[PDB]
């Protein structure tokens, strides 16, 4: 039951060819200089009776054809023979009131601007946080390597978001829809138009699995013993990058095989989107588990009365593990409607967009060791 | 470039492979320094924790698959302000006190190790050794604890911890008062970076637990969670 | 008896008076006419990495290329400083190594530390595998420094307030030098290897002759432990860095303080001291995580070497003077030129 | 060379009063922490009192917690211990002791048997 | 006994120290200054050797 | 995962607009 502009163009072409075949297949000329059968771009009204209210059923290719089945439109054939024209115009009279259609846009635009501002700020902060982390050779531990990988994943996610919401403008531009009206040389049929959104899905999955890697590494540092660095780092890189494609690639395969319409943009059926959504939820749940474990450990360490320290610790740990995604996680988009859907979308999009910035300024700017490194670099430069 | 081709492959690559092989072994072990006076009974601790596992003695013991190398300094002079700098990066320092005249020197020595520049961030595990001797002495009555330290006369039980074994309040009061002296010297300075873990004296599990706490605290500090 | 204290005090007063008579005027009035050295910039030509724990000592080979380094992880690593290529990586019996040495012939390499013994390893042997060749024992305190005279004998200084001259083949102590009250922290051998100096940790330095073996001269100018000592290139002077954040210069014939390298901003003491080829530059290591480059004559801290993330432990300039090496507590060796 | 020399103390009855002042030469007195040690007959060295860098933080043993007064005068380059309410068990040999390093609030080997920067000692007999 | 012998040997060492004449300090400073001026041209750290023959590029 | 849902929603919204625009363009002017 898929509906799209290209499909509607196809049904319009079929209707036009049916109408012309029917008109040219039989001679109707029972009239005498009366209204002559012709095909208007909307619908074709055949020969009727002069001075009569001729009625023709509205076409069947309209998107709301099922909504208004019996929306017959009149032509009002005149007695003299020619259809009456409009006021100071050459247009036969017709009634556009039966088969007619009668803001989410705003909300979406507000969300778009808020998350694009957040992603721009996060990208700007992270592109210099990575430079700070890589430039100083003193802070080249494996923890900083995982930090750098997480920063790169955030940067990739922001870049994919920019590319995808530019491709959305490309895919529904005026020229593209005019071409689809003419039925040739569109942008939807391109392979890159689907490659971009597949890359977007991969980047999102990589960001989530690098958050998972960060959480599991912190947990191993706290709970478990010390393992081999050169093996654990390779395993972590594998988990962060290669693992979030064992479900991305099957999603692309099933999208291409079954529903290759709309450049894999619209989740037409929720089952196919579950393929890429479920591992994200698994990673989020595991990260929340390690978050609560680390908070409990910090509580036990601090108790051996203060609460500002614990609040600061949990607030500075929220962005690193991405635990802001657990407040609205069981509210799936299947059952998210009304203002609840908008609230969930707003509080998830804004927080995800600003999560990169928060992590950058929490683990690269206010970090005490980084401040000490900047101070000693300044001291070294002062001597010159 | 062929003269330094094999001269690089055979030497540098193999040496780096060996260095990577033994670096994980070095990082997988915890180095402890054992300290104490000649009458502290630290050698008894060494034997007790070694049986089931010249200038310096090494005691390698492992508890639940974690390796510990404990270094006890022997055949050395009393002047130790110089070689103490070697143990800059030990995971912990074990201090053993013969809490049974003698306590002032031990307190001053622990104070000196507490405030040293090179031991500022290395925590100390305190062992108030010889608890049976302390109990017998305080129950005996001839030896007065309040004349070596007049502060004990106006002292009351900290009541934050309780003596599990059945014993009169006097031995508990003395045993916790000595610990209070040590902990007051400890907490007078040195806040945040390092702590002291006191235990009345198996010891292998105690050392393992305190090292685990030290490592967890350091890791949490690296994440600004503490 | 009980009257020896006053006689010794009178003898030391006579020594002080004889030293005072040997001084005519302040040194600053003689060297004020010399050209100031200017300002020195060094940059790390290459950093040698691979040590795990803090590097405690290191020694340049007789050739300006090879260089050995000792780290408290239990490793003795030989580097070819030209190409940053490791040549040997000798494991150590005891991980607490405080000193290391390079034989003048390059055949042997010595090490020692808290185990009170000196280990001599052979480099050029059959099959090209480094194996221990001698284990000299007999020192009571921790072995603080060791320097080769040749492939046959080595001089050591320990923390038991003693120095000794060994005999690698026999393994016994040919002679022992005593007189220091605190632990000896560093020794420096004269270019002629006929005399050497010991900077013990009693605010005193001593000069010994290895052939007979008694303290020829004793110098007492510092006010805390002496941590480093090194001979001037001509062998007629030596510089001692101490824990009072001061370096000082001594001349044997003058038997007096000559230079006092110090500054108000300097707080931490000196860890290592070395000279340059001409003796116009004194490089010193500090606990402030950086080295300083004084002038022997001007004495005004011409240069600063910064870039070590921890305490600077070992310093050394090659025999040809073409490079310097600094080993720090951050497990890093840095070559400067 | 460093030099610490302490004023002596004569024989006094129990409960008497004396004064032990030690003058220093060869180092910057104001830059060092100075302690007291005493050697009783048939006993080892025992630290008694100490003075901080600026002369503010002070500490005593339990035996002399409220009987002795510790002070230092930088201008006169001396350190004084005024003794009040003496006891027969205080008879010992007293040495002024110095921190081996400056700029630090703590140091070792002050009570060592062969420490370098220790005075000759005065025989205080009761 | 032992302390008396130690003091006697310390006094003997001090007297042996009090037996060598010390040259004027000005001479011992001028000699070091002359030595430094003698080897100034051969000191790579004093006069930075150029990269053509410097083995540490 | 909110970006995917927002992109899908926006896609159906824009598709409906474009379809509306197609009907209006087809209404007159060919």
């Amino acid at each position: 039951a898929t509906v799209s502009l290209w499909e509607t163009v196809q049904k319009w072409r079929e209707y036009r060819r049916q109408c012309q075949r029917s008109l040219t297949e039989d001679p109707p000329p029972a009239t005498d200089l009366f209204c002559n059968r012709t095909f208007d771009e909307y619908a074709c009204w055949p020969d009727g009776e002069p001075g009569s209210f001729v009625n023709v059923s509205c076409p069947w290719y309209l998107p709301w054809a099922s909504s208004v089945p019996q929306g017959h439109v009149y032509r009002f054939c005149t007695a003299e023979g020619l259809w009456l024209q409009k006021d100071n115009s050459s247009l036969p009279w017709r009634d556009l009131s039966e088969c007619e259609e009668s803001s989410p846009e705003e909300q979406l635009l507000f969300l778009y601007i808020i998350y694009t501002v957040g992603y721009a700020l996060s990208f700007s902060a992270l592109v210099i946080a990575s430079a700070i982390l890589l430039g100083f050779r003193h802070l080249h531990c494996t923890r900083n390597y995982i930090h750098l990988n997480l920063f790169a994943s955030f940067i990739l996610r922001a870049l994919s978001v920019f590319i995808k919401d530019a491709a959305l403008k490309w895919m529904y531009s005026t020229a593209a829809q005019q071409h689809q009206w003419d039925g040739l040389l569109s942008y939807q049929d391109s392979l890159s138009c689907r490659l971009v959104f597949l890359l977007m899905q991969y980047c999102v999955a990589a960001n989530y699995y690098w958050l998972l890697v960060e959480g599991v590494y912190l947990y191993t540092l706290l709970a478990f013993s010390v393992l081999s660095e050169q093996w654990i780092f390779r395993l972590y890189v594998s988990i962060g990058w290669g693992v979030p494609l064992l479900f991305v690639v099957p999603w692309g395969i099933v999208k291409y095989l079954y529903e290759d319409e709309g450049c894999w943009t619209r989740n037409s059926n929720m089952n196919y989107w579950l393929i890429i959504r479920l591992p994200i939820l698994f990673a989020i749940g595991v990260n929340f588990l390690i978050f609560v474990r680390v908070i409990c450990i910090v509580v036990s360490k601090l108790k051996a009365d203060i609460k500002c320290r614990l609040a600061k610790s949990t607030l500075t740990l929220i962005p690193l593990l991405g635990t802001h995604e657990v407040i609205f996680a069981f509210v799936m988009d299947e059952h998210a409607r009304g203002t609840l859907r908008f609230i969930k979308l707003f509080t998830e999009l804004s927080f995800t967009s600003f999560q990169g910035l928060m992590v950058a300024i929490l683990y690269c700017f206010v970090n005490n060791e980084v401040q000490l490194e900047f101070r000693k670099s300044w001291e070294r430069w002062r001597l010159e | 470039q062929r003269n330094e081709e094999k001269a690089q492959r055979e030497a540098n690559k193999k040496i780096e492979k060996q260095l990577q092989k033994d670096k994980q072994v070095y990082r997988a072990t915890h180095r402890l320094l054992l300290l104490g006076a000649g009458e502290s009974g630290k050698n008894t601790i060494v034997k007790q924790m070694r049986i089931l596992h010249s200038g310096i003695f090494e005691t390698k013991f492992q508890v639940d698959k974690v390796n510990f190398h404990m270094f006890d300094v022997g055949a050395q002079r009393d002047e130790r302000r110089k070689w103490i700098q070697c143990f800059n990066d030990v995971t912990a320092i074990i201090f053993v006190v013969a809490s049974s005249n003698r306590l002032q020197a031990a307190l001053k020595l622990f104070d000196s190790i507490w405030n040293n520049k090179w031991l500022r961030d290395t925590s100390v595990i305190l062992f108030l050794n010889k608890q049976d001797l302390l109990a017998e002495k305080v129950l005996a009555g001839k030896s007065k604890i309040e004349d070596y330290f007049p502060e004990f006369a106006r002292y009351t039980t900290p009541e934050d911890a309780t003596p599990e074994p059945g014993e009169d309040p006097r031995v508990t009061r003395a045993k916790y008062f000595i610990r209070d002296e040590f902990l007051r010297i400890s907490t007078a300075s040195g806040d945040g970076r390092h702590y002291c873990y006191p235990h009345f004296t198996e010891n292998i599990r105690r050392v393992f637990n305190d090292c685990r706490d030290i490592i967890q605290r350091m890791h949490l500090r690296q994440y600004e969670l503490l | 008896l009980d009257q020896l204290r006053q006689e010794a005090e009178q003898l030391k007063n006579q020594i002080r008076d004889a030293r005072k008579a040997c001084a005519d005027a302040t040194l600053s009035q003689i060297t004020n006419n010399i050209d100031p050295v200017g300002r020195i910039q060094m940059r790390t030509r290459r950093t040698l990495r691979g040590h795990l724990a803090k590097i405690y000592a290191m020694h340049w080979g007789t050739d300006s290329r090879l260089l050995v380094s000792a780290s408290q992880d239990g490793k003795l690593i030989i580097w070819d400083s030209y190409t940053t290529n490791k040549v040997h990586a000798i494991p150590l019996r005891s991980s607490w190594v405080m000193t290391c040495a390079y034989a003048p012939s390059g055949n042997y390499v010595a090490c020692g530390g808290l185990d009170n013994i000196c280990s001599i390893y052979n480099l050029k042997t059959r099959e090209g595998n480094v194996r221990v060749s001698r284990e000299l024992a007999g020192h009571t305190g921790y072995l603080s420094c060791c320097r080769f005279l040749d492939d046959n004998q080595i001089v050591t200084s320990s923390g038991d307030t003693t120095c000794a001259l060994w005999d690698i083949e026999t393994g016994q102590q040919t002679t022992t030098f005593t007189g220091h009250t605190g632990d000896v922290m560093s020794l420096s051998l004269a270019p002629d290897t006929r005399l050497f100096v010991s900077g013990a940790c009693d605010a005193s330095a001593k000069l010994w002759d290895v052939r007979e073996g008694m303290c020829r001269q004793t110098f007492t100018g510092h006010e805390s432990d002496i941590n480093a000592i090194c001979f001037f290139p001509n062998g007629n002077a030596f510089a001692t860095g101490s824990d009072d954040a001061t370096c000082r210069l001594f001349d044997l014939r003058a038997d007096q303080e000559l230079m006092t390298y110090s500054h108000d901003n300097i707080i931490c003491g000196i860890t290592s001291v070395s000279f340059s080829k001409s003796g116009r530059l004194l490089l010193a290591g500090y606990d402030d995580f950086n080295c300083n480059v004084w002038d022997a004559l001007k004495a005004d801290r011409a240069g600063v070497l910064a870039g070590h993330d921890n305490r600077v432990s070992c310093l050394g300039v090659t025999d040809d003077g073409m490079a310097v090496a600094t080993g720090s507590w951050d497990s890093f060796l840095k070559i400067w030129n | 060379q460093v030099q610490l020399q302490e004023s002596g103390g004569g024989l006094v009855q129990p409960g008497g009063s004396l004064r032990l002042s030690c003058a220093a030469s060869g180092f910057t007195f104001s830059n060092y922490k100075m302690n007291w040690v005493r050697q009783a007959p048939g006993k080892g060295l025992e630290w008694v009192s100490d003075i901080s860098q600026s002369g503010a933080s002070i500490s005593y043993t339990g035996s002399v917690k409220g009987r002795f007064t510790i002070s230092r005068d930088n201008a006169k380059n001396t350190l004084y211990l005024q003794m009040n309410s003496l006891k027969p068990e205080d008879t010992a040999v007293y040495y002024c002791a110095r921190c081996p390093a400056p700029f630090t609030r703590d140091c070792f080997d002050v009570t060592s048997t062969t420490y370098a920067y220790r005075g000759q000692g005065t025989q205080v007999t009761v | 006994t032992a302390s008396i012998a130690q003091a006697r040997k310390l006094v003997e060492q001090l007297k042996m120290e009090a037996n060598i004449d010390r040259i004027k300090v000005s001479k011992a400073a001028a000699d070091l200054m002359a030595y430094c001026e003698a080897h100034a041209k051969e000191d790579p750290l004093l006069t930075p050797v150029p990269a053509s023959e410097n083995p540490f590029r | 995962y909110a970006q995917g849902t927002f992109t899908s929603d926006y896609s159906i919204l824009l598709d409906k607009k474009a379809q509306a625009a197609f009907i209006e363009y087809l209404l007159e002017g060919g």
